[PDB]
């Protein structure tokens, strides 16, 4: 959270695992794997994500990739408003940041690209 | 500060203010040699026992209070709602957390206290002579809540100025922002219904009233988190 | 230094009116010689606001029969006084048969004898008599309804096949013993409307206590 | 709070927030047995190694970032650029601090991080057909540094959302204000050039624009200090 | 003879027949160094594993035979039809019991197996040139299962003659009524859906035809009754 240090308020972070569509409002994802961030409290958060494995295979139109289809999936509502004090700015910005577990792996080396040694 | 877990419900709240165990009781469970012995009574601890973060009420300068009723909150929620409904008795004890987010040029004060078998008593007509009795919505408002439209006398013909005399808490915004309270069962028996009875009901009120300058957000969000402790059902349907 | 006076027992001890029987010769009130009392420990005015002191309670209640002629007169009567208990049948009649059911503990005394005076247990099916019940019996009119309250009723009626050659009249007195309470809750302060739920008068909404002009004259 | 001194050089800074050692090495110096163990490399330590604090640049809403060459920068400053010039070889250490001043009624984000060999990419021309190569002033700004024209890429093509891989530090006006880093020397020759080539270049970009209501001050001044570690020369001229 | 319970499941089953450990291994669980050792994966112990007795089959003279599919059969039947519904992934084992309920004077011979991966081939036309594929009432008949239409190719172009060469058990009329099965999960992978794969399938067909004399019961119930073993379930919905 960059805002402001005189703001406050609730957002509920909430991950549904693949195959859940997305919760229809707050209160359903609330039941889901959530959590509550009080950026009045902690101006950061981290959320694991317990695992994704894009290894199923897909053969659309003609040409093969190895898709996803664990499209997990992470939604964020304000649980409560944003409160803030005469003197601060009524809008705050948020930065995601994000790597792997040390669990993390690939395989198949595929060199691919759009940008590429001009001529 | 830190955030503690229970299960797939993470809550960032402080590091452990006052709490207030009401009546000095722990909610513990219920012994082998009781009514029911034989249906031996399934006690919940994966899901059923977490967090559940109600849908935040605003508080205004105009609010009069709220309060929910227990079981009821939850019989509509989640999995909990589940063995409720399609069970026959139940008893189970309750960590309630409440939380407001106001920076320090607010001020208000709110009494958070738990009281057992609050029966509603409407208007009754106005000037006396009509027996109506509260509606279903009034008496088991679910997980929204109601309004209290007499707060004075609780929606109920009894001082508010004495609520003090049940496990309470306060809640001064240039203090303190959340209050916690344990709530053991408290019935004249072992198990009930958790469809008919509400051994209780959770009543938060403005005592002093919300204030600000212009320009300040007017509306205080209050979050209500609670959890299920030592709950036990008997009888599935 | 010392607080006995302000024990439970106590507060609640000392025997109160909470019944009053007419059986009048000539009349509309209780034409057939004998009533029937529910008991009704708010019968005692005073009472109801004292006990919803608590949420729960429990007690035994000592019961004594005064009885007289409307002037307080005493006179050669006997008297049937059967307690029924709760689940038992009332009498609908002078002649019902429930006057003879053994299992309805009855007490015979002449009016001359000094009053009747007999203990009835904690009742109640529950572990205790629970003065607020927040849910229904499984809007409706069954809202804070806990029947399992009843102590049960108490049948009077002149001895005899025929009518008393007297007007009588019959008061109950009970005193409680051996109380305990729990969970206790704010003290009534709006006027009650009525015998079974809390409603009070939306619009005469008084203040618990006695009012000033300014917050700084006395 | 306490105040560090290197000679005559006395900064007020925070007790100890956290410190980034770049690649988790510290400034060292260079042993005896190297490409130059006749011209016996003289390691400045008197003045030449303290607290220069170059001029405070100005944040403002529109600011779309800030780099500083090295060891460009001083070259021009103090007897520190006077070693630089005069003398043939240069490997040296740095320890960065970086500081805002601003009330908690600000908002803003800046990422600071170093990055090695930042060699500078123009426009090109506009179209792409123009083989324009970037100016003497923005390759080696000096003291008071040069604004990015292009900060998503850095000025250079390469996303910025992805500049974390260096040795970076985040200022976060709401939790903290000052960030420092520690750099060792890093080139692929044991010495080299101090004026040809610039090792590195210090980056500090506005990720979270800077924000507040009108009235409070419109800019917040950056500070950065900065001090020579283990810093050697070879070669007079 | 005696009754076992699993439960609120009561089934009167004969002593202890011969049980047919399908692959000479037993239904276990899964340790905790596999692909998704985060979201540790819940086993359910309570109601989940116990003894459903599905719609009782009649056999006639004329039936071809029965197969139902897994875990299929159970993803619409009760709670744990709930779990594998609104769960991730899924791996369970199962015991399977089959009983006929026959006077001394019928006769037949049912063959009992069970078929990884059992990949349902409909006719294809009749001519062979209709690339027709099974319905979804076909490839996933549920908890009533569904007949085979060409037994002696069970329904796949695959001699039923020798489906021995499967987990199978017998069930001779003038020997034995009931056959027993324990079955292990198997699949290529640890963990699988629940709703689209199809670990195996349950046969039971009539080798050798129902037969009895006029006056007799014309049809023999055969009642399936089954229990997950070891069921474990990920990732909730």
């Amino acid at each position: 959270f960059t805002g402001s240090f005189m703001a406050t308020g609730k957002m509920l972070i909430a991950y549904t695992p693949p195959g859940g569509p997305l919760p229809k409002d707050r209160a359903t994802a609330m039941l889901g794997t959530h959590v509550i961030w009080d950026f009045g409290l902690q101006s950061s958060v981290t959320l694991v994500i317990p695992w994704i494995s894009n290894t199923h295979y897909r053969a659309h139109a003609r040409d093969g990739v190895f898709d996803y289809y664990t499209t997990g999936l992470v939604s964020i509502w304000y649980q409560t408003n944003y409160v803030v004090p005469i003197g601060a700015p009524n809008t705050a910005y948020i930065i995601a940041l994000a790597a792997a577990q040390k669990n993390f792996t690939m395989k198949l080396c595929k060199d691919a690209s759009d940008i590429l040694q001009t001529g | 500060v830190a955030q503690l877990t229970i299960g797939n419900s993470t809550i960032t709240t402080q590091e452990a203010a006052n709490i207030i165990v009401g009546y000095g009781e722990w909610p513990s469970y219920c012994s082998d040699s009781d009514a029911t012995a034989v249906d031996k009574p399934t006690r919940p601890d994966v899901s059923v026992n977490r967090f559940y973060t109600l849908d935040t009420k605003l508080w205004e300068k105009s609010s009069k209070g709220w309060y929910w009723k227990f079981p009821d909150v939850l019989t509509e929620t989640g999995v909990f709602g589940q063995n409720a409904q399609f069970h026959y008795l139940y008893r189970s004890g309750f960590c309630i957390h409440v939380q407001c987010n106001a920076s320090k040029f607010h001020q208000g004060a709110l009494l958070v206290a738990v009281l057992p078998e609050y029966v509603i008593g409407t208007v009754a007509g106005g000037t006396g002579t009509e027996d109506t009795h509260p509606p279903y919505k009034q008496t088991q408002p679910g997980a929204d809540g109601f309004e209290l439209q007499h707060p004075y006398v609780l929606d109920a013909g009894i001082p508010i100025s004495q609520l003090t005399v049940c496990p309470h808490q306060w809640i001064n915004l240039r203090t303190n922002n959340c209050a916690t309270i344990i709530v053991p069962y408290i019935n004249a028996l072992p198990f009930d219904s958790a469809l008919n009875h509400c051994n209780f009901g959770l009543l938060v009120v403005p005592i002093s009233p919300l204030d600000y300058d212009q320009g300040a957000t007017p509306v205080i969000p209050i979050t209500i988190t609670l959890a299920p402790m030592c709950s036990e059902f008997a009888g599935l349907r | 230094h010392s607080t006995a006076e302000t024990t439970l027992d106590s507060f609640f001890s000392r025997a109160g009116l909470v019944g009053e029987i007419d059986l009048p010769l000539k009349g509309t009130t209780n034409p057939n010689g004998y009533a029937n009392w529910d008991i009704d420990i708010t019968g005692y005015a005073q009472m109801r606001r004292k006990v919803e002191l608590f949420t729960y309670m429990r007690f035994d209640a000592e019961f004594t029969f005064v009885a007289c002629t409307p002037t307080g007169e005493v006179v050669p009567q006997l008297l049937q006084y059967m307690f029924v208990p709760p689940g038992a049948p009332k009498p609908d009649s002078r002649e019902s048969l429930a006057w003879q059911t053994a299992t309805n503990p009855s007490v015979f005394v002449k009016l001359s004898d000094p009053p009747a005076q007999v203990s009835v247990p904690f009742m109640s099916p529950a572990s205790a008599y629970q003065w607020f019940y927040d849910g229904y019996p499984t809007k409706d009119l069954e809202y804070g309804a806990m029947p399992n309250n009843m102590m049960g009723t108490f049948s009077v009626r002149t001895v005899g096949t025929s009518k008393s050659k007297y007007p009588l009249v019959v008061r109950i007195y009970m005193r409680m013993k051996h109380v305990r309470a729990w969970i206790p809750r704010p003290m009534r302060n709006q006027n009650y409307l009525f015998k079974a739920n809390p409603n009070y008068a939306g619009n005469s909404i008084k203040p618990t206590g006695a009012s000033r002009t300014a917050i700084t004259t006395l």
